[PDB]
RNA sequence: GGUGGUGCAUGGUUGUCGUCAGCUCGUGUCGUGAGAUGUUGGGUUAAGUCCCGCAACGAGCGCAACCCUUAAGCUUAGUUG
RNA sequence: GGAAAACUUGAGUGCAGAAGAGGAAAGUGGAAUUCCAUGUGUAGCGGUGAAAUGCGCAGAGAUAUGGAGGAACACCAGUGGCGAAGGCGACUUUCUGGUCUGUAACUGACGCUGAUGUGCGAAAGCGUGGGGAUCAAACAGGAUUAGAUACCCUGGUAGUCCACGCCGUAAACGAUGAGUGCUAAGUGUUAGGGGGUUUCCGCCCCUUAGUGCUGCAGCUAACGCAUUAAGCACUCCGCCUGGGGAGUACGACCGCAAGGUUGAAACUCAAAGGAAUUGACGGGGACCCGCACAAGCGGUGGAGCAUGUGGUUUAAUUCGAAGC
């Protein structure tokens, strides 16, 4: 949703890849590829977060 | 001993004929079986058709001939499994001087004559102007990793 | 008399892993014991070859040249060289 | 033990508030796979570790103001909170449960276990109506691979999702039954009360109930536990005493079935088992070394010999070797 102008395309590619980076959009469609069970979705919610 | 990676490069001597390290490194390449007196003296007869077809002197034409053999993109096959592994390698000028002279005395022996009184004379002044014979060191890597630029 | 048999009765005895650089002991200490520390962390290297820091110190075997020799020297006798 | 009283910690009935995914009911909207249609166009689109089946000439998908469906609703999302447990997640509202703190007003222990009994009871299975949009047993297709339809892939059936009946089972495990006293700490964090400065809502600190992380004495066989005990004491229930055979025959109970619960022996073996130790190999990761590989230069195998092996052969073509 971010327009990059008044420049070249390189920092615009480095804006689009950064607008992808600072987003729960590409990570969400990475999150929504297949199913993890709710006996194992908390393994992700603990081994990444309860250790943090 | 290559598993340590880099080995020091071997060094050269300039001949008192030309005061050029590459003239004697052109002598060190033509020495098939390492024949010193039997091949250098006959390579000295095998620039007589090189300088017949080129009025310029040897010290200028030998840096003219290899200048169309020194590439900018060569290929070193990297471990990428099921890929073409055609990685463009901008050559360091050690190996770039080395690879420009490696394919020269590889190619004199598949022409019409087979005498090294003039096999080395046949080979050199066909390979100066970026056309044929030894330019397939240079010009074929410029048609190898380029039509498939997707496998760098 | 055996080469007649039997490496597997065996003395040996060699090649191999293998340039592989690894391999052992006494005193501490710790463990109910089975057992662990001295050879290691930092930086420096051709191989238990270093120094700091290390619950360690002492004792080792192989360990490099030591033996033969390259070459670079001096000294001796000039000898048939 | 009975007889006559009280106190309130313990419990209940009070009061001031916090929070929410706690169960049953009504709304708001988003995004997506599937479809049918516009525009659009025509060679491929999908799927592949490797390609292909397929879907493509009807316009397949595509593409947007905009057309729909199935079903849920990333963000606030957490060693967060609530629930006895199975569990609980976009929310707005309905009805509530229940947690907790604080003041502690009051009744004068009004408690705990908990056989019976009653519930919940995860998933799958027995069936109904929305279900086949996606997913997906069973089935299908393509090849890989030395081997297929296996690891790869989709299409796709019930089953899925939910409501309508259950069955009564899980590593339903914190592998710790439930209620009460006492013994080193630090450390965050959830709610209420306590403040000192203040802050422009933030610093430090008391306490309660907890949520967590490290860590004495004690403990065990050791692991590990140590205020969210497996330490030091009290009360109750339940269970256990070698392994198979064995949750097994039978019988009893239940079930709509699936089947489940309940629950032995004969006979055989004297070993099973819990911890913690040293090697072993690794298709587990890591670290160095080698004309091991690459960088470059020839050879043997290319073809004539002769050299002895292995085959023949003899009464001899002696006898022993035999991957580095």
């Amino acid at each position: 949703t971010v327009v990059r102008k008044n420049e070249s395309l390189e920092d615009a590619l480095r804006r689009f890849k950064r607008s992808v980076s600072k987003s729960g959009t590409i990570q969400e469609v990475r999150k929504r590829e297949f199913y993890e069970k709710p006996s194992v979705k908390r393994k992700k919610k603990s081994e990444a977060a309860r250790k943090r | 001993m290559p598993r340590k990676g880099s080995v020091p490069k071997r060094d050269v001597l300039p001949d008192p004929i030309h005061n050029s390290k590459l003239v004697t490194k052109l002598i060190n390449k033509i020495m098939l079986d390492g024949k010193r007196g039997t091949a250098q003296r006959i390579l000295y007869s095998a620039f007589d058709l090189v300088e017949q077809r080129s009025g310029r002197d040897a010290l200028e034409v030998f840096e003219e001939a290899i200048n169309n053999i020194m590439p900018v993109l060569e290929v070193k096959a990297r471990r990428v499994g099921g890929s073409n592994y055609q990685v463009p390698v901008e050559v360091r000028p050690e190996r770039r001087t080395t690879l420009g002279l490696r394919w020269l005395v590889n190619y004199a022996r598949l022409r019409g004559e087979k005498t090294m009184e003039d096999r080395l004379a046949n080979e050199i002044l066909d390979a100066a102007n970026n056309t044929g014979g030894a330019v397939k060191k240079r010009e074929d890597t410029h048609k190898m990793a380029e039509a498939n630029k997707a496998f760098a």
